[PDB]
């Protein structure tokens, strides 16, 4: 689930941590 | 407020008053040696455990270390295994754990912890919130979707429950039965209502259905700091850009990537069609929702700034001119891609997610009449071998009432004002 074209997902950035 | 101490901590508390105070002061390093020394010394106080692990938590963020942070979420859980646990130090510890698990993004671990609150303390109603906010960091819409509907038979006007339902329902394109949902949410004014998301998607529903009362939501959106104007609706923002929605080549600056791609730009068609004639999987259809009808798919050769090496080999020549072009194949935030569309097709008014990119449209075969594409207040078409430049967090609109197909090359670029710093450090989407 990736936001390509829209804002469509509830989190478009992944969580990586710092 | 909130009750920590159990019997046998009431007796300690001079103890454990002394280490926080040293963690309160900063002295973060003194702290985490004074709460060890009292978990040696006590190993079952559940508050000694809960000073080291906020110690702990403390440390990684002076750190900003990972690794210092899993030996924190694992003692937040340490916490929760001791007896006599007071429950609101046991929700304390659970929470933080659940929140730090997600910010390194074990999403699946989160899920655990919060699945344990819920058992836990069955009637909190936030924690079941909280809950379905874990399904919709993993992707299970269908699980978080019970989790709210659980909420709001037992709390019909919870406002946060609201929100977050009438989103799923628009994400699974119940449009008209979202709408009172976010509305009603985002009115309740209640904690995690006044977030963009939900007025993002409220006008952007009420826009599908005809109602002319959308851009009072953006209109309010803007005023309360989500939207950088009613035009532009873009979440993952750097403020400060240049915002308009057309943009010269010279405006850019990247002019020879334009002249590249104007002076090439056949064989870029030439490799569209063949794929087309004899690959045509590799093209695939839209998935965000954002037809109303029509066909429409697209072949990506580059998304997130990395190269599709399978997709290259079907545009082998094509990925060869790209990687002269960093601006374009190292946009983290954008793709490279071709775009076919297919008559009586008519793509919704629509935003893309961030504004730190611009977006390069190469005609390759136009039909004379029925293409065109709307963004803002102005409407332009399309011409084969030329490249047109907008700025996708602006609203724009796409129609194709031509007698044959559309064919067109997008090409991402880095917004130009963004430093090279931003460019390498800013999360990919
Ligand atoms: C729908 C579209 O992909 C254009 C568009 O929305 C975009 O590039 O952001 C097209 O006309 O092919
Ligand atoms: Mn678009």
């Amino acid at each position: 689930g990736k936001c390509k074209d829209g804002l469509g997902e509830y989190t478009c950035t992944s969580l990586e941590g710092f | 407020k909130p009750k920590l101490l159990n019997k046998f901590d009431k007796t300690i508390k001079a103890e454990l008053d002394a280490a926080e105070k040293l963690r309160k002061r900063g002295k973060i390093e003194e702290a985490v040696n004074a709460f060890k020394e009292l978990v040696r010394k006590y190993p079952q106080s559940p508050r000694a455990r809960y000073g080291k692990a906020q110690c702990e938590d403390d440390l990684a963020e002076k750190r900003r270390s990972n690794e210092v942070l899993r030996g924190a979420i694992e003692t937040y859980q340490e916490v929760a295994s001791l007896p006599d646990v007071p429950a609101d130090l046991l929700k304390l510890s659970l929470k933080r754990r659940s929140d730090r698990q997600q910010f390194l993004g074990h999403m699946r671990g989160s899920l655990l912890t919060l699945q344990r609150l819920v058992q836990l303390f069955p009637n909190d109603t936030s924690l079941k919130n909280d809950l379905g906010v874990g399904y919709l960091l993993i992707g299970d819409n269908d699980n978080a979707k019970k989790v709210y509907e659980e909420v709001l038979s037992v709390t019909p006007n919870d406002g946060f429950a609201k929100v977050h339902y009438g989103f799923i329902l628009k994400a699974q394109n119940k449009i008209a039965e979202s709408i009172p949902y976010l509305k009603e949410g985002i009115e309740s004014g209640d904690p995690g209502t006044d977030d963009g998301r939900f007025y993002f998607h409220l006008g952007d529903a009420m826009q599908r259905v005809g109602n002319k009362e959308a851009y009072k939501w953006y209109e309010l959106g803007h005023k309360r700091g989500h939207f950088a104007s009613v035009w532009q609706r873009s979440l993952y923002n750097v403020n400060g850009l240049k915002a308009q929605p057309w943009w010269t080549p010279k405006e850019t600056g990247y002019t020879e990537l334009v002249k590249s791609l104007e002076r090439n730009w056949k064989l870029i068609r030439d490799e569209g069609l063949a794929v087309m004639d004899k690959a045509k999987g590799l093209f695939l259809p839209e998935d965000e929702n954002l037809r109303e009808k029509g066909d429409w798919s697209q072949f990506t050769l580059w998304q997130q700034g990395r190269r599709n090496e399978n997709a290259c080999k079907g545009a082998p020549k094509t990925c060869t001119l790209l990687e002269k072009f960093p601006e374009t194949t190292g946009c983290r935030r954008g793709q490279i891609k071709y775009s076919i569309m297919h008559p009586g097709t008519h793509v919704w008014p629509h935003t893309g997610p961030t504004n730190c990119r611009l977006r390069m449209h190469l005609g390759l075969v136009i039909p004379k009449e029925g293409c065109k594409i709307r963004c803002a207040n102005e409407t332009k078409t399309w011409e084969e071998g030329k490249v047109l430049i907008f700025d996708d967090s602006f609203e724009h609109e796409v129609w194709q009432d031509a007698s044959s197909f559309r064919l067109i090359f997008i090409v991402d670029v880095w917004h130009p004002e963004l430093t090279p710093q931003q460019r390498r450090s800013l999360p990919a989407i």
